[PDB]
């Protein structure tokens, strides 16, 4: 059992002068992303989009344009610094969707509450020939 | 003291504030162009835009065209500017038909730079866009006619 | 902070043990090959020192000794040129009759039929005509006998040995400490004042004591064997005084500031000597003297051990403003840390310099009998253009390697760099737009002219006879240069260059040297082509640098390295996102730009400059002044330039120029060969190789080093390398056959 | 010494020696028997 | 003769080519003092030219209307020197090279690091093996019969 | 605050940067002039048809009635027809 | 969205998950190998199709497969 931490607005954002690498209309009408982390101090870190920003001591909130930017920055926060991070997807309705770490456990560490998806129980060479799924909507790897 | 700041204070919206972008001269001038008159009927803004542009297009067509050196028809080469007004008005029309449906509301922003709620421009509606296209056509044909009406006492006729 | 000599003793042991361990420098490569890919990596990583080790001191020591190796090779190469000038040249016969004899410094053996390449170059000499220019240098240096060339070749060989020795010595015996390299103020002070200053002064010395007098006897028609030896001018000052009377004073006017009395052999006349067609040697010696003073002064700007002077860090930090923040703060730390940064700036400036040299040497021919030798002049201009362009693309490559490898805002921060990175999208978007605008409004005008000319409407073209696009600004400039002497340069007798000033056509041996170069709509259109091509090259390379770290498509791009093929077919496909692939793409555009530049040079010079002159002064240009009316159209380039001027190289068979015909076709071949690599991909080749490998295992002859197709990156590198070699060598053969036959 | 012979056994060096010998040989053969479209000795 | 050609000894065009070549080299020769070294070189090229055309004429080469040798590769016994005989020589040498290289690869294949001897040649082993190519046709024929030439089930 | 899950238009920068929002600087009588005269062109489908058919027939007109003093293609050849390489 | 599948040749070395730049893959418990874990692709709607996972797999043949399929804003890696 794991309860995703809710996104807390009014969480401070890093010190940064602005860049052309930030959000666009996509964030207004489609979706954007938010990564939060806890920092032990004020540090300089490389922004996945602009140049250099100053991570604030304590909780940090950072809105990014793509999920991959959140995961890249988080990978670095966990690597260069030793910082726990989470990030979420945010729709223009205000709805928030917690994304990562999905279990509260990082996905490279096996966690027992996890259900198999897209797992085929056979060697890859035992997939059927296309002719055997022709005119059916299926793909030989969907089995 | 530094001249460049993030856009509207938010440093993670992808842009910057410069003398080019946010300046009283620039902000006033852009705010006083017809396209940026959000409360005005789009038909009138289309009239102004069409008048300016249609008037402008006459020059290059007449002076650079193929009949330019036959002053008998070279002056009358303004028909080409008229035709370009027709084509552009087609492009506007199909842009609005493609972009806006009958009962959809405006897609323009309904906020101001300072955060207060705004009423969105009707230009970004099907009816508002149709009105802006009709106005651009009328003003454009009219501006071409007005430029062609003046052939006299100009250093480059 | 006390600058001093710092080295370490015996850091690396001189041994053949690692000669026998291929890839010793790399921990992975040293394990030897499991596949053929190993063999390529061994060569691609050999000089990538900062990938071998992370210790800045070791890297700096490798770099230093490597530079010694380079200089050794250069001295061996100069030894070759002087030795061939002494032993296998017609340089004395040419020295007698320069306007007739063709310079030749290579002779081929009669083995397989190739002796036909030993052609009639004059002076009773069979050989290959040389376009390097060494004869005009040696004449300008007062060199007369082959013996002097022998002595120079021996000295050059000795210096090759000394440089090589110093490389081994400073890598294996006395290897400087890292602080020694980072003493930037000392280095700049010694290269400004010591290297450039004392070099220029020494050369001024040789010129006033050797070059000027010996060239006076050459110009006066004296036989070179009868000319006094250069040291006889140093001993008996009466020889010089007869030639140059000022030498009777004993350098007393120098100390008494009577320097105007030296206006005899130190002059500001400018223009060209009408006998030799080269710049006045008095002006040149005076020039090297002035340069010597300027650099000797410039070498005292930086503080070292005596408190006076500048620290460069101070200068940087003081320079900041309301637009750039704290800018320049941090650059001293970057430029004393990253070799790739220094190599980037130095490649940029050295290549740009080489291009400037290319212009200044044609418009101001510095050596005697150089301007009228059109093969040498075309060869020099084209050559230095290529060197410059290559060097600049290199500057982009190493700016990118800095961004990927040495950039760290948490350690060595710079405000200017951060701000640039913070509006890279604006910079690249605007450069993109300018490139499109320039494409349309330079090349699209050519297409306009081709279409109007095909439709029978030459009055609707862009031409000096139709719709004129006059380069009014450049015309005004060259007018101002023409009016400069006596007005804004009262000391200057004539124009700065004969391309400016009207009249004063210079002819040598019936051939013209320089006359005023006209400018019109054709020159306008071509110049905007050059603007266009340069802007697109800059776009590709700068875009490569600024998005090497990251982008909206790939946020973690810097973790993939400087040189990587892609990040896969996803995100729509991400091939060629690496900064390396931006250098790859920019090489093609440097080729395009420089190609159009040298075509513009050959075309314009043969049309409006070079040619023969009548006894009564009627000039016939090699081509009929057809630049103005034929270059304003792409069909005119295809027909009146390529199709016309390629006749020599396709007609060279059966003559001594047939080697240029063979290289014409062969360079076409390697260029087309590159398209196999550039248009395909290694998956196909690896599968095919699977079948070939099957065939070998069938006969027990499959190799242990498993055959592999080239890497994606290597496919690209091979491709661009053969594309560039083929194109450049094709234009090489074309140019040399053309200008050797018709020049 | 052993390491130097090893270095001289490496692929590029052995290749230059081998092809340089082959080139001298073929050159001298074309020097004593030049031209020759055929094997004339039958 | 064959294919409508004529022997080069009987070809007017062939002799016209020899004449025009020699007169060309002599036109170059008129420029230099006869004692000079360029002169001796052009004389050597002239003698080599005469040797060339005289040899092509002697050894029975047929000529086209172009006055140039054409090679008969059909196998006609009058022209084996033009292909079949140099061809057998070639196949002997190429078979030698490939047989020796195969011998080397087989010899090093069970070494502890085979690739090590592929990038650094075992010159003693190579010298031991080079002269196996002298008898490569007997060796390869015997291997083909014995079943040692081709790998089994590949 | 710059992040508010309640107002994302402010949060995502969805503003009218240069929109004036002021009232009409166009005086009336001018406005009513253009409103009554440009009104038939404010139906987008109808305007599309009027532009395609109007401009198309206009084009057909100036093309059908063009004079050789304007187009060489109507003027036709004015020279004696030349003779082909071997043929007519 | 791109399809991503795991095959029971998987040995549970976790390298596909470690390589993934959009967090598509997880490690779930399983009894078929010694590491007692097998990969899984529960979030392929975020899959961009770069095949870093496939570059990371040590199994011969692969035990992750990315079948590039219907493109979306997320699969094209668009920040706009
Ligand atoms: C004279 C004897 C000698 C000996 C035995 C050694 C021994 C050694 N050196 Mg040293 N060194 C020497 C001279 C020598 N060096 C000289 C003269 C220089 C000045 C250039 C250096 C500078 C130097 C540096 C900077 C480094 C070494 C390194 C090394 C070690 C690595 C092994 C190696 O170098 O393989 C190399 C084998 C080669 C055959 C290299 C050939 C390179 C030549 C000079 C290029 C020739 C250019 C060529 C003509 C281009 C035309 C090509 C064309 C035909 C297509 C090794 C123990 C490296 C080290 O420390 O290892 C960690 C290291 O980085 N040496
Ligand atoms: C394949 C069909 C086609 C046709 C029939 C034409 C016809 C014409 N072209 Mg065009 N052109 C074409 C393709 C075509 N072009 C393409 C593909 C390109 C891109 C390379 C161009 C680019 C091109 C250029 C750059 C120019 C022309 C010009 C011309 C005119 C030159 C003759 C003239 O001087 O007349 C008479 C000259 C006049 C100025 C009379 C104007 C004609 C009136 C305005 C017709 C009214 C138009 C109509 C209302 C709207 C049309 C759209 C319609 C479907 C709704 C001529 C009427 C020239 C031109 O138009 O001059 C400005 C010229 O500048 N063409
Ligand atoms: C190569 C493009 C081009 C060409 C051929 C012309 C040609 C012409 N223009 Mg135009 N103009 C252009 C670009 C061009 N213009 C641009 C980019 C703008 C800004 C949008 C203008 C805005 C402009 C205005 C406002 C006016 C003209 C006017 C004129 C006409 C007479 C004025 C003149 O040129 O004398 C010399 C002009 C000087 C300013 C001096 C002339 C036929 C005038 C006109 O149409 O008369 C009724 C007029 O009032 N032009
Ligand atoms: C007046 C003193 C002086 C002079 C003349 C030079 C000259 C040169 N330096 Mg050096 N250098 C100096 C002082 C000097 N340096 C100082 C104070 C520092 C900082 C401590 C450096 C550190 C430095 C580095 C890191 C490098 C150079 C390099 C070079 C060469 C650049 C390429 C070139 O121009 O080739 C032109 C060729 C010539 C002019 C031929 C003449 C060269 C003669 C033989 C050397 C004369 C100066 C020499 C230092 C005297 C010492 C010899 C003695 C100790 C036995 C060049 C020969 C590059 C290099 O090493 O290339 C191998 C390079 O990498 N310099
Ligand atoms: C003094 C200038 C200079 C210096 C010192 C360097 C130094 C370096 N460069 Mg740079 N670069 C330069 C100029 C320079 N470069 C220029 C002018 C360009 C434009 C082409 C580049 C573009 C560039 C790229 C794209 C890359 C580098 C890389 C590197 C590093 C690896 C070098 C290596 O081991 O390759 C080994 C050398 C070879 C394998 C030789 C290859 C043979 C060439 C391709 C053919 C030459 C043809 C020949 C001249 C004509 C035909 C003869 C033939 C028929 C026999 C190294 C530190 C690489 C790197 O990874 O950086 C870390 C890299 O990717 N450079
Ligand atoms: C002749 C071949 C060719 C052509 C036409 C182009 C064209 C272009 N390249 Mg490319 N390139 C080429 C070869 C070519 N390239 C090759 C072989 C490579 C591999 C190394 C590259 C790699 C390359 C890179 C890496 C880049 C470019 C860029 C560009 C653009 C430069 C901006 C510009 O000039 O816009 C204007 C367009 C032109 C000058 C083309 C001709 C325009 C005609 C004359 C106008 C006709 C219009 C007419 C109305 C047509 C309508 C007819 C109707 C029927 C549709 C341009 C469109 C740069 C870029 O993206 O742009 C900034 C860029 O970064 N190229
Ligand atoms: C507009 C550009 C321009 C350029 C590039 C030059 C260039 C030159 N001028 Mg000059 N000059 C100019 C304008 C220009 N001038 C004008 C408009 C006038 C008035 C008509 C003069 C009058 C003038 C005189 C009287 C002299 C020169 C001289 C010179 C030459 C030596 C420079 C010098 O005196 O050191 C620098 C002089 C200084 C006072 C220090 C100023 C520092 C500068 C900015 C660096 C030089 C090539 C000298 C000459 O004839 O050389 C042979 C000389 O005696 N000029
Ligand atoms: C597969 C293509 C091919 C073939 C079949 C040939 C064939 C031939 N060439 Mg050519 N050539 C080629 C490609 C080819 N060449 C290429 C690509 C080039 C450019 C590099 C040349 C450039 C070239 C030149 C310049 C010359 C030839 C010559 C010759 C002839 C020399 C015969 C000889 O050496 O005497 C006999 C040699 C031997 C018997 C050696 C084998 C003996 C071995 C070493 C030992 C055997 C021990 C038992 C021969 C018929 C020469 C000639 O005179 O033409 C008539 C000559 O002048 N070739
Ligand atoms: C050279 C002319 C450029 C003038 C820049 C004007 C100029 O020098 O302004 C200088 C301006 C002042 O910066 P600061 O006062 O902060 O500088 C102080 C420190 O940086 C130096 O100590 O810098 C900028 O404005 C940032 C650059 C933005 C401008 C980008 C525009 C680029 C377009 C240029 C290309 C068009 C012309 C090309 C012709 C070659
Ligand atoms: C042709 C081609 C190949 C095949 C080309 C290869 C494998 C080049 C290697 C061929 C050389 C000849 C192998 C070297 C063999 C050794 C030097 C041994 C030679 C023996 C003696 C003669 C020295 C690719 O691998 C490739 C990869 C990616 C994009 C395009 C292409 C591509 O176009
Ligand atoms: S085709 Fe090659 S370069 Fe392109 S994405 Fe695929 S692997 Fe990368
Ligand atoms: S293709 Fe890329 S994004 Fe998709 S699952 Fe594999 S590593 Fe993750
Ligand atoms: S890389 Fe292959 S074996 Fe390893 S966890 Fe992923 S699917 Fe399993």
């Amino acid at each position: 059992g794991f309860t995703p931490p809710e996104l807390d607005p009014n969480t401070p954002s890093p010190i940064f002068g602005g860049s052309t690498g930030g959000l666009l209309r996509k964030a207004q009408v489609e979706e954007f992303y938010v990564i939060t982390w806890e920092s032990p101090k004020e540090q300089i870190f490389e922004m996945p989009t602009g140049g250099a920003a100053i991570m604030r001591e304590g909780p940090n909130l950072l809105k990014l344009a793509r999920k991959e930017q959140c995961l890249a920055l988080g990978t670095r926060l966990r690597s260069k610094y030793k910082i726990k991070y989470q990030f979420y997807r945010v729709f223009p309705s205000g709805e928030v969707q917690y994304l990562h770490p999905k279990d509260g456990v990082y996905p490279e560490k096996v966690n027992p509450g996890r259900q198999g998806v897209g797992v085929n129980f056979r060697s890859i060479g035992k997939n059927v020939s296309p002719i055997e799924v022709k005119f059916t909507g299926k793909q030989p790897y969907d089995l | 003291y530094q001249v460049v700041q993030p856009i509207n204070g938010d440093p993670f919206i992808g842009s910057l504030e410069t003398p080019v972008t946010s300046s009283p001269l620039v902000a006033w001038y852009l705010s006083n162009l017809p396209g940026y008159r959000t409360a005005v009927n789009p038909l009138l803004r289309g009239i102004e835009v069409g008048l300016a542009h249609g008037f402008l297009l006459v020059g290059p067509f007449v002076k650079a065209g193929p009949l330019r050196n036959t002053e008998i028809a070279g002056q009358a080469g303004s028909l080409a500017a008229g035709g370009l007004v027709v084509i552009l008005s087609i492009c506007l029309t199909i842009y609005g038909i493609s972009s806006f449906n009958e009962g959809d509301p405006s897609t323009a922003p309904s906020l101001t730079l300072t955060g207060r709620k705004k009423q969105p421009d009707q230009l970004q509606t099907a009816d508002g866009w149709a009105k802006f296209t009709g106005g651009f056509f009328f003003g454009g044909i009219s501006g071409v006619i007005w430029a062609f009406f003046l052939l006299y006492v100009l250093d480059l006729p | 902070p006390e600058v001093k000599i710092l080295v370490d003793r015996d850091p690396i042991k001189t041994s053949f043990e690692q000669w026998a361990k291929p890839g010793h420098f790399s921990r992975t490569i040293a394990k030897g090959p499991d596949t053929t890919t190993w063999i390529w990596n061994l060569h691609a990583d050999a000089h990538d020192f900062d990938s071998h080790t992370s210790d800045l001191e070791e890297i700096s020591r490798k770099v230093f000794s490597a530079h010694f190796g380079q200089l050794s090779i250069i001295f061996l190469w100069l030894s070759g040129m002087y030795f061939h000038g002494a032993r296998f040249s017609n340089y004395e016969a040419w020295l007698n009759d320069p306007t007739h004899i063709r310079p030749s410094a290579q002779v081929v053996w009669p083995i397989v039929g190739q002796e036909i390449l030993n052609g009639d170059v004059g002076g009773g000499f069979r050989g290959i005509q040389i376009t390097s220019g060494f004869f005009q240098i040696w004449r300008a240096s007062g060199i007369t006998s082959e013996l002097q060339l022998y002595c120079t070749a021996i000295g050059a060989l000795v210096f090759a040995a000394l440089m090589l020795f110093a490389g081994w010595f400073h890598y294996h015996k006395a290897a400087p400490k890292l602080v020694w390299f980072q003493d930037v103020e000392s280095m700049l002070n010694h290269h400004l004042a010591g290297l450039l200053g004392l070099g220029s002064l020494s050369w001024a010395g040789h010129q006033v004591h050797v070059s000027l007098p010996i060239n006076q006897f050459l110009n006066a028609g004296v036989d070179p064997k009868e000319i006094p030896l250069p040291h006889e001018f140093i001993l008996n000052r009466d020889l010089l005084a007869q030639l140059y009377p000022s030498f009777a004073e004993g350098a007393t006017p120098f100390f008494t500031l009577n320097w105007s009395k030296y206006a005899d052999f130190l002059t500001f006349r400018g223009g060209l000597d009408p006998l030799t067609g080269g710049l006045w040697l008095t002006d040149i010696a005076h020039h090297h003297l002035a340069i010597a003073i300027l650099f000797l002064i410039a070498g005292h700007m930086y503080r070292t051990n005596w408190g006076i002077g500048h620290g460069i860090k101070d200068i940087l930090e003081a320079h900041k403003g309301p637009f750039t923040g704290q800018g320049h703060k941090g650059l001293y730390e970057i430029l004393t840390t990253s070799w790739h940064a220094q190599l980037s700036i130095n490649l940029a400036m050295l290549g740009s310099l080489t291009i400037i040299v290319a212009h200044h040497m044609y418009a101001m021919p510095p050596y005697p009998y150089l301007a009228t030798d059109y093969g040498t002049q075309l060869s020099l201009f084209t050559h230095h253009m290529w060197i410059g362009g290559f060097l600049i693309v290199g500057a982009a490559a190493h700016a990118a390697i800095f961004m990927v490898r040495d950039y760290d805002p948490t350690t060595r921060y710079n405000d200017l760099l951060d701000r640039v990175l913070r509006h890279r999208d604006a910079i690249i978007s605007h450069l993109n737009w300018v490139c499109i605008f320039l494409g349309f409004h330079s090349f699209g005008l050519y297409i306009h002219n081709d279409t109007m000319s095909a439709l029978g409407r030459p009055q609707d073209m862009f031409s000096d006879t139709a719709i004129q696009l006059q380069p009014v600004f450049a015309q005004w400039i060259q007018n101002t240069h023409a009016l400069a002497p006596g007005t804004t340069a009262p000391g200057a007798t004539t124009s700065t260059s004969l391309t400016w000033g009207g009249g004063d056509l210079v002819s040598v041996g019936g051939k013209v040297a320089l006359l005023p170069i006209p400018l019109g709509t054709a020159d306008f259109l071509v110049h905007h082509i050059h603007a266009f091509t340069i802007h697109v090259t800059v776009l590709i390379l700068l875009k490569g640098v600024l998005f090497a770290r990251s982008s909206r498509l790939i946020p973690d791009k810097a973790n993939l390295g400087f040189r990587f093929p892609c990040d896969g077919p996803g995100r729509g496909g991400t091939c060629q996102v690496s900064a390396w692939d931006h250098v790859f793409l920019g090489l093609f555009w440097m080729y395009n730009a420089i190609s159009v530049v040298i075509f513009h040079f050959s075309w314009k010079m043969q049309s409006d400059v070079w040619g023969s002159i009548n006894d009564q002064g009627v000039v016939t240009h090699i081509t009929g002044g057809n630049f103005a009316q034929s270059s304003i159209t792409i069909n005119g380039w295809l027909r009146d330039f390529l199709w016309a001027q390629a006749s020599q190289v396709i007609q060279s068979y059966g003559s001594s120029l047939s080697a240029y015909g063979l290289f014409f076709l062969g360079a076409h071949f390697v260029w087309a060969f590159s398209l196999m690599f550039l248009f395909s991909g290694r998956g196909y080749w690896q599968e095919l190789i699977e079948s070939i490998v099957w065939a070998h295992n069938k006969l027990k002859v499959a190799p242990a080093t498993q055959p592999r197709a080239l890497s994606i990156v290597q496919g690209r590198a091979v491709g661009v390398t053969h594309y560039l070699l083929g194109g450049i060598a094709t234009t090489w053969a074309f140019f040399l056959a053309r200008i050797i036959a018709v020049g | 010494m052993r390491d130097l012979k090893t270095y001289l056994s490496v692929a590029p060096v052995a290749s230059t020696l081998w092809f340089a010998a082959l080139a001298g040989l073929l050159i001298e053969i074309n020097r004593f028997f030049p031209d020759a479209l055929t094997f004339p000795f039958f | 003769d064959i294919a409508g050609l004529t022997p080069c000894k009987d070809s007017k065009q062939f002799a016209k080519r020899e004449k025009q070549s020699i007169k060309k080299l002599e036109s170059s020769l008129k420029l230099y003092a006869p004692d000079s070294a360029p002169a001796l070189a052009i004389n050597a090229t002239i003698e080599k030219t005469k040797r060339r055309f005289d040899n092509y004429g002697k050894q029975g080469l047929l000529c086209g209307a172009d006055g140039l040798p054409h090679l008969i590769v059909s196998g006609d016994q009058r022209h084996w020197g033009e292909f079949i005989t140099p061809g057998i020589l070639f196949l002997y040498i190429a078979g030698w090279i490939g047989w020796v290289g195969r011998s080397y690869l087989i010899a090093i294949r069970d070494d502890k690091k085979p690739t090590q001897k592929e990038i650094i040649i075992d010159v003693p082993l190579a010298t031991r093996l080079v002269f196996r190519g002298f008898s490569w046709p007997i060796a390869a024929y015997r291997e083909l019969l014995n079943g040692e030439l081709v790998a089994k089930d590949v | 605050v710059y992040f508010d899950l309640e107002d994302l238009g402010n949060t995502t920068g969805q503003w009218d940067l240069y929109g004036s929002d002021a009232p009409s600087p166009y005086n009336s009588l001018q406005s009513k002039f253009f409103e009554t005269f440009a009104a038939p062109f404010t139906k987008r489908g109808l305007l599309l048809k009027f532009l395609i058919l109007g401009g198309g027939s206009t084009l057909a007109y100036f093309s059908a009635t063009a004079s050789g003093d304007i187009l060489p293609i109507k003027k036709g050849p004015q020279l004696p027809p030349q003779l082909g390489p071997r043929l007519g | 969205s791109h399809s991503v599948k795991i095959y029971d040749t998987c040995i549970g070395c976790t390298q596909c998950v470690r390589a993934c730049p959009t967090d598509v893959l997880e490690m779930i418990p399983w009894g078929g190998c010694k590491a007692k874990q097998i990969a899984s692709a529960p979030r392929t709607e975020d899959c961009v199709g770069c095949k870093r996972c496939e570059s990371a797999c040590p199994t011969d043949f692969l035990s992750v497969r990315v079948y590039l399929w219907h493109e979306t804003t997320r699969s094209m890696g668009l920040a706009y």
